[PDB]
């Protein structure tokens, strides 16, 4: 009743969907009973896996993400993560993460996510526009998600969502989608002329 | 193991010691980057140039995890000073005194028992880690006698006696 | 879906606030609909009860977020093209577990009924959505063809 | 052997100054601390009723 393993979320997840892990598009490991630990190597079998769901639970450490080839979505919420890393395995067909509400401060080895389209780590431990400047290099990055960040309360309590919003665009121009509102054409011209 | 834990814990506490001596403000935790260098020869080491800029370039690795607020946190410095002093202790065993004496030797090939200081200081200007003329002063008032000569034996003595507590 | 969501502007927060400090079988569905609207939480097994062993609320932050006067504006400013990712990431144990039925949420009072109702209605309108979008992609598609 | 001895005696030279220059940066930083901090004390005011 401490942990579950993968092999045990496995187990479940096949008893509730009535389907093979392995030959699972959508496999769904998130929300154990007791919560997953630890993430270990059992996962390479889910080659055709296109939405990996571990989300929910005490993973403290993202590893072993070998074996899935056809790995596109990968959902890591409410867990104990603080560091991005280990995703040089999926950086090739990745292109959504969700590791929202993380403990995570800085943004070093994002840009390994090279065909990221979507990422929403709102609610993390971002303090600085340092860790913003790192998504510049993430070309494919159309949406982004920050509500609840410090950095996003502070405007958010001092009435400037809106500079806020016109820092994020300047930092990343090809934005499309911020914070769930889509970027408008006025945002971008102030971007621009502030950038 | 539980004896190579208390070894660290003892070398821990060594090195906190010697970590607060270079403290920005009292308890901080945090020493300026400039007095680095200084700080790494405090532990009774001489790294060379070469191994203070690896130091530094590891400790700006390091900090750049975290805030660059412009000084060094406790845990990192720390870690550093221990592995560079038990390389250090483990590579160049502890017989300070003949290694300087050789590499003063070094500089005497007919073993005339003196060097002379106005070679020594362009030798030490043009030669390995290009020092500054003030330190090259320095050098000169703590080393050379009235008549100019440098006894190798006695400094390499006094350097070797630099009030290093093992 | 979005009519059962404007019908209950003001009562369940008065009687949220009358409530005066619900426990936390319902602080549960009450955080669910926090997490729908996307506000810092703090991730850990908090007052964790064996036996179910879901990630049951916290107890102050459900206090700290009751008086807030802006749950009127959270239960009616939503829009369409929304994908709630991060909603439909954290709210799986909630679904996966039975603490969220009807009868369990008439039982405490007439605000935990309305908000299990806006908490539902709210989801199903988050899978519809989610099912349109690719449908009126191919739509367009289609129409320019 | 004569371009090998002019070689070597280069680098031991080398070698040499560098380790000596290393070792006196390290004696001139020990002999700084030992110069220990014999600050100026400020004699406080000596308040006399209390």
């Amino acid at each position: 009743a401490k942990a579950t393993t993968i092999k045990d979320a496995i187990r479940i997840f096949e008893e509730r969907k009535s389907v093979v892990a392995t030959e699972a598009e959508k496999v769904e490991l998130h929300g154990m009973i007791p919560p997953i630990e630890k993430m270990d190597a059992t996962l390479s079998t889910l080659k055709a896996c296109k939405h990996l769901a571990l989300s929910t639970n005490n993973i403290e450490k993202i590893s072993s993400l070998s074996g899935m080839e056809n790995l596109r979505i990968l959902s890591l919420g409410r867990n104990l993560i603080k560091k991005i890393e280990n995703l040089d395995a999926v950086a090739d067909t990745l292109e959504e993460l969700w590791i929202s509400y993380n403990q995570i401060a800085s943004l070093s080895g994002i840009e390994k996510l090279v065909n990221l389209r979507v990422l929403y780590m709102s609610n993390n431990k971002i303090t600085n526009w340092g860790e913003i400047d790192k998504l510049a290099a993430l070309d494919k990055l159309e949406d982004l998600l920050l509500a609840g960040n410090p950095l996003y309360n502070d405007y958010k309590e001092n009435n400037a969502t809106s500079e806020y919003r016109i820092e994020v665009v300047k930092r990343l121009p090809n934005l499309k989608k911020l914070d769930g509102m889509p970027v408008d054409v006025d945002e971008r011209e102030q971007a621009n002329v502030a950038r | 193991m539980s004896k190579l834990n208390d070894k660290h814990e003892r070398v821990r506490a060594r090195v906190r010691e010697a970590f607060i001596l270079f403290e920005h403000k009292e308890g901080s935790r945090l020493v300026d980057f400039k007095d680095v260098p200084t700080a790494v020869r405090a532990c009774g080491v001489n790294p060379t140039a070469v191994q203070m800029t690896h130091i530094l370039d590891q400790l700006a690795a390091l900090n750049a995890e975290t805030d660059a607020t412009g000084y060094v946190g406790l845990e990192n410095f720390e870690l550093v000073v221990c592995n560079f002093l038990i390389q250090q202790e483990a590579s160049l065993f502890r017989d300070d005194y003949h290694t300087l004496l050789r590499a003063f030797r070094a500089f005497d090939p007919d073993g005339r028992g003196f060097i002379d200081a106005e070679s020594f200081k362009s030798l030490l200007t043009g030669k390995g880690e290009a020092l500054s003329e003030d330190e090259l002063a320095k050098m000169m008032t703590v080393a050379a006698d009235g008549e100019g000569k440098i006894w190798y034996e006695d400094y390499a003595q006094r350097l070797a006696n630099d009030g290093r507590t093992i | 879906a979005l009519e059962a969501l404007n019908s209950i502007k003001d009562g369940d927060i008065k009687n949220l606030k009358a409530l005066k400090k619900p426990p936390q079988i319902i602080t549960r569905i009450f955080d669910c609909v926090l997490v729908l609207r996307m506000l810092p939480v703090t991730k850990a097994e908090y007052t964790d009860e064996k036996g179910r062993m879901v990630q049951v609320g916290n107890y102050p932050e459900a206090q700290k977020m009751m008086n807030q006067m802006s749950f009127l504006q959270d239960l009616k400013d939503f829009a369409k093209e929304q994908i709630n990712d991060e909603t439909v990431e954290l709210l799986e144990p909630y679904f996966m577990s039975e603490d969220f039925t009807f009868e369990n949420a008439q039982k405490g009072s007439g605000n935990v009924a309305g908000l299990c109702n806006w908490a539902e209605s709210m989801a199903k309108y988050h899978n519809v959505a989610k099912v349109v979008e690719p449908k009126i992609a191919k739509l367009r598609e289609a129409e320019a063809e | 052997e004569r371009a090998e001895f002019e070689e070597m005696r280069e680098t031991r030279r080398a070698q040499a100054a560098v380790i000596i220059q290393a070792w006196w940066r390290g004696h001139k930083v020990r002999m700084v601390m030992s110069g220990g901090g014999k600050k100026g004390a400020k004699k406080g005011g000596a308040k006399k009723k209390k």
